RNA sequence: AGAUACCGUCGUAGUUCCGACCAUAAACGAUGCCGACCGGCGAUGCGGCGGCGUUAUUCCCAUGACCCGCCGGGCAGCUUCCGGGAAACCAAAGUCUUUGGGUUCCGGGGGGAGUAUGGUUGCAAAGCUGAAACUUAAAGGAAUUGACGGAAGGGCACCACC
């Protein structure tokens, strides 16, 4: 039976979409299908910024971050817990969860 | 494309019925459409219509009670002779009592009631009832 | 570990339902208020309810409660059926009027009003929220 | 209705929407009659009689029962035809 | 209701409207609300026609005075605004209020204890009592609906166009129908400007009433 | 029917008289392979010489010897 | 047995003051009183249980069996009632069944096939009736014809009073249920279909609740 | 048997049917 | 255990380009095309039309960038008792026993079988066309309830842990 209306994608008036390799494996995976993440990440964490800031040689030099796009085959997204299996009500809810 | 301007008339007047719409607009007239709707007139299962005349393929805006259950053409047109007629009414309009197939005869476009007191048949045009 | 059943909770509030007025925030008294009141075959359901009778008094005389209904509620429905304030806000005699609400008064037999006050309309045609 | 006697024979003749003329079942529970009270023409007030409206269930989840009311007063001049 | 100078809108009742705000629609438009509108304000905020306002409400007072027996003309309101609203229309009327928690089945299940069986209803906002419209479905209820611009029409059979978002604008909406009923009953002289006033209608915040007591102390 | 036209009757035949071999019951009345296998030929009975005596296991559900004979 | 009516409707029809179901049919009031038609149509309404259905939902240890009856009821003049009642032993679902099939009893027209003389015998019209994929269409057939129907549709029409009846039915009918409901829909949509006769515009008559509003305050709280 | 190595089975058994029709031929 | 597998290190044809062949895919929206009609809403892409005002070329005019719509086609989305459907779901899969707008291709229980055979196309691989004997009471669809999971979460317990 069909499970969702997209059949789990993003392309609707295309018929081809350039795959993409996954991150975690490197499955080609089609960019509209692929699980994306845009994480904009500190060089360091909590533990080490309080130490960094301290031995630098330049005050109000605010700690540059580290800009990846990180694309997920479906089994790789779903086994790393970024996504999830959710209710047939709460599959078609497409907001982002805050 | 548009190849029974007829038939395209009649489901149009249907969909208004169905949905309880108290007048609707049929975007092409023909003599046939306007002689097929002064039948069900004379019956009165609509109120009175108006052609609006472009210089084209005029249109009509009906004045629909709530009568009409179905009107609905019959494509092609089948030839009926009046010893094969009781065998349409027979399979195409609910009751003995009401309900009317329409067909052009060479006496004008009638329906069966009026068809078979002028003891002529012709080519089946619809039905309604 | 001290939850009260709905058995407890039933009796409670249908004794304040029914004998509201003999009750109060006495443990002690409306204890022994049951025993007049109810047919109990227990000693510690009895103070389980009359327990639960005196934390609803003290909720009752605080404000409206969810699952009970008495007649000085239905005294404070007649109380506050008669809260008659200072004259209203609507009989005002400067009430302010868009340019399109004067509009539409200016076609009715309301043309212009001598306790109306009409603006010049907003700029920035800039009313919804970008998307995301 | 009639036979050839001329009889009404049938057992109930069921009341007709007053707004799309479809006879209202015998179990369309969302059917409505509905009483528009007589206001006296100089008074103000009510006279005792009431200009009943039946409108089938059919057009209440349509969202063209209170249009077609409004509609059936403006018939009978309780709306002003200005309105 | 209509070419009656009788039931005029009257020269008070306007000012009224104008100042609750009754005229003072949604921000999007329900597309069958589209025969209640004016115009459309830039800065799109849609002004109701206070006219096509006070014609429905009036259609509406002849929908309650027509019920012979008062008492079953249920009245409803789930939200703050309408809560207070509904327990005066049901004592200056004589009706049956329902102010917040509709429990679903009282018009349809027989065996609750709140098995009211009325002939009428009168909603204070479709998108709020959404559930005595569906139970309105299934027993032959007529409803009376006090709606917004940006509000559905679905179920509802006599619709009277408001500001029933704002503070005092259903308040106001339901005095001047609490008053209306009364006055075709023959309970309120047109003659006379009625003694209840239309600020006992309005909604009264919790956070106004520790406000108004240090006021009036 | 999806083709209606009034001049349409070689269509409508043609294609219910092909499509009519896609039958089960038809193809094998019409074609003679069922008639050229089938031992009788057509036969409603047959007469024949028993030449031995079989004992014929049932299906798995009923176990029992099925006494037959090759005729 | 004394049955003191819950519901507005219920009170009248025990003071014989609404004196004919056809009233109640009439303003498409809902039948929620059992006791309603065990008075007006009583000892005249004959029961027959079509069929017992064991259902079975699969628990932790084992199937709970519980029996589905469905009970069509009926005069043999104008009412039919199909009830389903799935209860855990088989005599309770039979007396569920048979008081659900009162509340939804409804009046059949019935008309004549041709020439209009004597007493109506057949369906008035071409009407269907479908549900599930069941689909049930009862066409009129002349005097002295019986029903031309499946044993269990058959059951209904003799039930409803139409003596003559042509059938065609069309889907998986040996699911009852579906069957017996979907001939049920074309006998409950035969007073729904809009025939010239019924074009006499409606003068709307006083309901019942109106009628007896003097009487619905004081008889009771 | 997956319905494609079914049909890979089938094409491995076509091509040595051809084969020996080839050394009859 | 085996591991001619998954994992790892290498690596042939291939992957790239030019010129010919092949004609197949879950080539899928598993949904033929043309036309008509039947609800709502907010978006979006494109063109056009009109409408306060901000901004740029500032020095205006006309133009871009926004903003508020309207219209036409377009990929879509949400919404609902249009209606349909076995249901999942579908404004198309609706307008269907109240059955006919036009037309094309194609299905007839499951296997045997896309097989054998013949014809045909191709260098080959194979493509197109395509049986029968025989076998079999089901195969299958959707949905439900349980049970199970080397799925995800949320609990409880000194017959669990700390």
């Amino acid at each position: 039976t069909k499970k969702r209306r997209n059949n789990g994608r993003a392309k609707k008036g295309r018929g081809h979409v350039q795959p993409i390799r996954c991150t975690n494996c490197a499955c080609c995976v089609p960019k509209d299908k692929a699980i994306k993440k845009f994480v904009i990440r500190n060089i360091v964490e909590a533990a080490a910024v309080r130490d960094i800031s301290e031995v630098s040689v330049f005050d109000a030099y605010v700690l540059p971050k580290l800009y990846v796009k990180l694309h997920y085959c479906v089994s790789c997204a779903i086994h790393s817990k970024v996504v999830r299996n959710r209710s047939r009500e709460a599959r078609k809810d497409r907001t982002p969860p805050p | 494309v548009r190849m029974n301007v007829l038939a395209d008339a009649l489901k149009s007047i249907n969909n208004a019925e169905k949905r309880g719409k108290r007048q609707v607009l049929i975007r092409p007239c023909s003599k046939v459409i306007v002689r097929f709707l002064t039948v069900m007139m004379k019956h009165g299962y609509i109120g009175e219509f108006e052609i609006i005349d472009d210089h084209r393929a005029g249109k009509i805006v009906v004045n629909l009670t709530g009568r009409l259950n179905k009107c609905g053409v019959i494509s092609p047109r089948f030839d009926v002779q009046l010893k094969d007629l009781e065998k349409w009414q027979n399979n195409l309009l609910p009751s003995r009592q009401f309900g009317f197939i329409v067909l052009t005869t060479s006496a004008g476009i009638m329906d069966h009631e009026e068809a078979r007191r002028k003891h002529t048949g012709g080519k089946i045009l619809g039905f309604f009832f | 570990g001290r939850v009260r059943t709905k058995t407890v909770k039933k009796a409670a509030r249908v004794i304040i339902e029914k004998y509201y007025t003999r009750l109060g925030n006495d443990f002690h008294t409306n204890k022994r208020v049951c025993e007049e009141i109810a047919i109990i075959p227990s000693k510690k359901l009895r103070n389980k309810i009359a327990g639960y009778v005196t934390h609803l008094m003290k909720r009752i005389q605080r404000g409206p409660v969810r699952g009970i209904s008495i007649k000085l509620q239905e005294e404070e429905r007649e109380r506050r059926d008669n809260y008659v304030p200072e004259v209203s806000a609507l009989d005002q005699e400067i009430i302010e009027v868009d340019p399109d609400t004067k509009e539409m008064l200016k076609l009715l037999d309301f043309g212009s009003l001598s306790n109306l006050q009409v603006t010049q309309p907003t700029v920035g045609m800039n009313f919804k929220t970008p998307r995301g | 209705m009639q036979s050839n006697a001329g009889e009404f024979v049938d057992l109930y003749v069921p009341r007709k929407c007053s707004a799309s003329n479809r006879i209202i079942g015998a179990k369309d529970h969302a059917s409505i009659p509905m009483n528009v009270a007589e206001v006296d023409k100089v008074t103000g007030r009510f006279n005792g009689q009431s200009k009943t409206y039946a409108i089938c269930g059919a057009i209440r989840r349509m969202g063209e029962s209170d249009d077609s009311i409004l509609r059936l007063a403006k018939s009978h001049g309780i709306v002003s035809q200005n309105f | 209701s209509g070419a009656l100078d009788v039931l005029q809108m009257k020269e008070e009742d306007v000012l009224k409207f104008l100042a609750a705000g009754t005229h003072l629609g949604g921000t999007n438009l329900d597309f069958q609300m589209e025969q209640y509108i004016y115009k459309r304000k830039s800065d799109g905020i849609y002004i109701i026609n206070l006219k096509r306002t006070w014609e429905k409400l009036l259609l509406a007072a002849r929908a309650i005075v027509a019920i012979e027996n008062p008492a079953d003309v249920s009245v409803i309101s789930s939200r703050n605004t309408g809560q207070r609203a509904v327990l005066k229309f049901a004592a200056a009327t004589g009706a049956t209020p329902i102010a917040g928690r509709f429990t679903p089945g009282t018009f349809t299940n027989q065996i609750q204890a709140a098995f009211r069986e009325p002939r009428l209803l009168v909603v204070t906002d479709p998108q709020a009592d959404h559930q005595p419209l569906m139970e309105a479905s299934y027993v032959n209820l007529p409803t009376i609906a006090l709606c917004n611009t940006d509000s559905p029409l679905h179920y509802v059979d006599i619709a009277i166009p408001c500001n029933n978002k704002g503070a005092h604008s259903v308040g106001l909406m339901w005095w001047m129908l609490a008053q209306e009923v009364l006055r075709m009953r023959g309970t309120i002289s047109r003659e006379h400007p009625w003694e209840v006033m239309p600020d006992l209608y309005f909604y009264r915040d919790p956070e106004e009433i520790e406000k108004e007591e240090q006021a009036a102390a | 029917g999806k083709c209606r036209g009034l001049r349409t009757a070689r269509k409508l035949r043609s294609h219910r008289r092909d499509q009519k071999w896609h039958d089960k019951q038809y193809k094998k009345a019409h074609l003679g392979t069922a008639l050229k296998a089938n031992p009788f030929g057509g036969a409603s009975h047959a007469k024949g010489i028993v030449l031995e005596k079989v004992g014929v296991e049932a299906k798995q559900p009923n176990s029992a010897i099925r006494k037959c004979v090759r005729v | 047995k004394e049955w003191l009516p819950v519901t507005k409707l219920g009170r009248l029809v025990k003071d014989m003051k609404i004196k004919s179901l056809e009233e109640i049919y009439l303003f498409s009031l809902p039948i929620k009183e059992s006791e309603i038609i065990d008075f007006c149509l009583g000892a005249a309404l004959k029961d027959e249980v079509l069929k017992i259905m064991p259902v079975q939902k699969q628990t932790r240890a084992g199937q709970r069996t519980r029996f589905k009856a469905f009970v069509a009821i009926g005069d043999y003049n104008g009412h039919v009632g199909l009830g389903l009642k799935c209860s855990k032993e088989v005599a309770t679902a039979i007396r569920g069944a048979i008081i659900l099939a009162k509340l939804s009893i409804v009046p059949v027209r019935r008309g004549y096939w041709g020439n209009k003389i004597g007493k109506p015998h057949t369906v008035p019209c071409k009407v269907t009736g479908r549900c599930g994929s069941v689909l049930v269409r009862l066409i009129p057939a002349p005097r002295g014809t019986g029903i031309v129907s499946a044993p269990v549709p058959k059951k209904l029409l003799l039930m409803a009073g139409i003596d003559d009846c042509y059938t065609s039915a069309r889907g998986c009918t040996a699911t009852l249920g579906n069957f017996a409901k979907a001939t049920f829909d074309a006998i409950s949509k035969t007073y729904s279909y809009l025939t010239p006769d019924l074009w006499k515009e409606t003068v709307f008559t006083k309901s019942p609740y109106q009628e007896f509003t003097n009487h619905l305050m004081k008889t009771h709280t | 048997m997956r319905a494609k190595w079914r049909k890979k089975r089938m094409r491995r058994l076509k091509r040595k049917r051809r084969k020996m029709r080839q050394r009859s031929k």
